[PDB]
């Protein structure tokens, strides 16, 4: 809860990844300590490669920002049709949520500016070799993210 | 939050002594959006349609009809229409689309049209759009329709089934409207997940994905756009979300096949309905298998449905068939 | 006149943000294309707006 620990996993969550990385390097039994260690080089890895991922399975995911949309609550006795009011909160919290009425999206708004999305195939075979070597076989904790590595892979041989 | 007792003819049957069988059973249960009226059918009972204003049940009976779609055949389900009150697009089993006016001062039904495209061999599925301007109706055997509202009820195009996938003879189980309205997810027999689009007028298939390997049984939808919930006939309800099609949640409560699926209004509280007579609720934004409550139920088929509104709680499984109303559940125990 | 100056230089800063007043949002929809509201940029009428 106190230490070392809570300071190499909220440096991770805003966005200094060159420490952490210096540090996992060099202790890498680190790990098996705490389970949210992983969950936060996963939330970096999936910021990287979601413009990637879009490109490659495109015209299924460009209609579907046309596919989320909400429904309009309507009103029984003079027959409206108005939309959903929602609040915007700032916590401290990097998941993001939706409450009943409110949603709560991460303070810190800049945290991604000193990371970078990468080009098709040719940066994924190199950025790979830095993060996911420091958590070997820990995707299974972060199963989305074995997903959308490998329907790349289906979606590259077919391209 | 009290128990309180739904007043139908169904209460009556089972108080008085008759022995074999007092109602018989139900088909289908659909909402209008308003939220004040219900569809309830059943198989060679009534469709009674309903029209409760201000108490909580024991206001008025509005009507019990036998003979509404003829006295040869079934209904398998009943379409509200958003954009007309007073229209429900009920279609029988063997060749009818009926379509029918209800009168709150008179005590009859009335019918404005029937309406059929010929060759019609079994249309089962005949939902509306959310926004209510088209009109799938689709047959579990050959092919699916595509219909409008707005003008009239004037066909446009269709799309034949084996054009989709190529395994075999598949049965088509349940398919969902998207939230827009501008997309098909349609739930096969062999576990396939397919995605149509259906703009104005064309109907073209997107992408097929392998959600399962069983009956995809129902499919339902997030009010806040997010994420798609599906079911089985195995343990699996698995939660997809929308902007990137993957997986998010896994309810793996695997103690039988899965029957029905609802959601809340809000988008909180899952309803999954399995075939050893026991419910659950489970939570969406959070962990996977966070229970709210299990309910046993007794010996017979129940239903679920949540209203469109407010939270209110519409199960079924009564000692043969009554439905129950749960008045002021936000805690639940 | 200066130690009066600095007194009222903060009654300037308390009411700027922590008094306050606002108007009473009462939401106007006229698209049925958004589906979804926030209450954070709504902008009143023309002829409210100047007049404030």
């Amino acid at each position: 809860l106190f230490g070392k620990i809570k300071l190499l996993e909220r440096l991770l969550i805003h966005g200094c990844v060159i420490p952490v990385i210096h540090v996992l390097k060099q202790y890498p039994k680190v790990l098996y300590v705490s389970e949210s260690l992983s969950r936060y080089l996963g939330r970096v890895f999936e910021y990287l490669l979601n413009p990637l991922y879009t490109s490659m399975t495109s015209s299924g995911e460009s209609k579907d920002m046309a596919t989320a949309l909400m429904i309009t609550r309507i009103d029984n006795g003079i027959l409206a049709h108005k939309p959903r009011l929602i609040h915007k909160y700032k916590t401290h919290e990097p998941f993001e949520s939706l409450e009943l009425n409110s949603s709560y999206v991460f303070y810190y708004s800049e945290w991604n500016s000193n990371l970078t999305p990468f080009a098709s195939v040719n940066d994924l075979f190199e950025n790979s070799h830095i993060y996911l070597s420091i958590i070997g076989p820990y995707l299974g904790r972060i199963p989305t993210l074995l997903s959308k590595i490998s329907r790349i892979g289906v979606a590259d041989i077919q391209k | 939050e009290d128990k309180r007792f739904i007043h139908v003819s169904s209460r009556s049957h089972s108080r008085f002594t008759s022995t074999p069988i007092t109602p018989n059973e139900i088909l289908s249960l659909k909402f209008h959006v308003s939220g004040s009226s219900m569809a309830y059918s059943r198989m060679d009972g009534s469709l009674t349609v309903w029209f409760i204003k201000d108490a909580s049940f024991d206001k008025s009976v509005e009507v019990y009809i036998p003979d509404c779609c003829g006295s040869d055949k079934l209904a398998t389900d009943l379409s509200w229409n958003p954009t007309s009150l007073n229209q429900i697009a009920v279609v029988s089993n063997s060749s009818e689309i009926s379509l029918l006016l209800i009168n709150e001062k008179s005590l009859t039904a009335s019918k404005l049209r029937t309406l059929s495209l010929g060759s019609k061999t079994k249309v089962n599925t005949c939902l509306y759009d959310p926004l209510g301007n088209w009109l799938l109706a689709a047959t579990k055997s050959e092919k699916i329709y595509l219909f409008d509202v707005k003008k009239d009820h004037s066909s446009v195009c269709s799309l034949n089934i084996s054009d989709i996938s190529q395994e075999d003879n598949d049965v088509v189980y349940s398919l969902a409207w998207s939230n827009g309205g501008s997309h098909i997810f349609i739930g096969f027999k062999s576990g396939y997940l397919a995605i149509l689009k259906a703009k104005h007028g064309i109907l073209e298939v997107c992408t097929k994905i392998k959600a399962h390997t069983g009956p995809i049984t129902e499919i339902k939808m997030d009010p806040w756009g997010r994420n798609f919930i599906t079911g089985s006939i195995d343990g699996n309800c698995y939660v997809w979300n929308m902007k990137s099609l993957c997986c998010e949640l896994i309810i793996n409560d695997l103690n039988s096949a899965v029957t029905t699926l609802d959601v809340c209004h809000l988008g909180k509280i899952l309803g999954i309905c399995t075939e050893d007579e026991m419910v659950y609720f489970y939570d969406l934004n959070s962990g996977n298998l966070l229970h709210s409550k299990s309910l046993a139920n007794y010996k017979t088929d129940p239903v679920l449905k949540f209203y469109p509104d407010k939270s209110w709680y519409i199960m079924s499984g009564k000692n043969d068939t009554l439905s129950n109303h749960f008045v002021k559940n936000e805690k639940n125990l | 006149t200066f130690e009066h100056l600095n007194r009222d230089t903060l009654r300037y800063i308390n009411l700027l943000k922590r008094l306050s007043v606002d108007l009473a949002k009462q939401v106007e929809v006229s698209d049925p294309s958004v589906t979804v509201y926030e209450m954070d940029k709504w902008v009143p009428s023309e002829k409210l707006q100047g007049i404030l």
